[PDB]
């Protein structure tokens, strides 16, 4: 049974942070890409930034670059996201998210993700 | 003969999101012991042109996609299993 536990959004100014985190248990990060998606008033999922922390190789979407920071501490099973200079168009549900590295053994899950945290950027 | 316009030229080959042929190894180049089948995957990925030598078509948006997918130990048996591949939402061209 896998959960991920997710903490850290809110409301902010533009300008403002937020440090998003999801903790893991379950399964262990380091064989996984962990990260985020997100989901904006009428758009489709986007991703946001993923890890592999088995490496530590990272990826970001463009509108994004210079202002997120994706890191993991694999020894709390933790993966956390820094977001700093908000903006308006942030605004959406930020879901944590993991898949198996490479090819998943049968049928069982390989792809999940969480409830979703909330966050918004206003004034 | 039908001649294709030169808008319809134009507008058709420009830089966008467009189903790509993916080879899977290539993705994930890590057990080389072990073949894929099918080999290759269907995503939506940037192509086309930009019209300025200065420029490339590159994703600005991504998203997930997983796939049931066959590992192969060659004499051994073949087994089911998932992986999951980025496609591309949306391209631009930008400064190369």
């Amino acid at each position: 049974e896998v959960q991920l536990v997710e903490s850290g959004g809110g409301l902010v100014q533009p300008g403002g942070s937020l440090r998003l985190s999801c903790a893991a248990s379950g399964f262990n990060i380091k064989d996984t890409y962990i990260g985020w998606v997100r989901r904006a008033p009428g758009k489709g999922e986007e991703l946001v930034a993923r890890i592999y922390p088995t490496n530590g190789y990272t990826r970001y979407a463009d509108s994004v670059k210079g202002r997120f920071t994706i890191s993991a501490d694999t020894s709390k099973n933790t993966a956390y996201l820094q977001m700093n200079s908000l903006r308006a168009e942030d605004t959406a549900v930020y879901y944590c998210y993991y898949h198996y590295y490479g090819w998943h053994p049968g049928y069982g899950l390989s792809y999940s993700s969480g409830q979703g945290t909330l966050v918004t950027v206003s004034s | 003969h039908e001649v294709v316009k030169f808008m319809d030229v134009y507008q058709r080959s420009y830089c966008h999101p467009i189903e790509t042929l993916v080879d899977i190894f290539q993705e994930y180049p890590d057990e080389i012991e072990y073949i894929f089948k099918p080999s290759c995957v269907p995503l939506m990925r940037c192509g086309g042109c930009c019209n300025d030598e200065g420029l490339e078509c590159v994703p600005t948006e991504e998203s997930n996609i997983t796939m049931q997918i066959m590992r192969i130990k060659p004499h051994q048996g073949q087994h089911i299993g998932e992986m999951s591949f980025l496609q591309h939402n949306k391209c631009e061209c930008r400064p190369k």
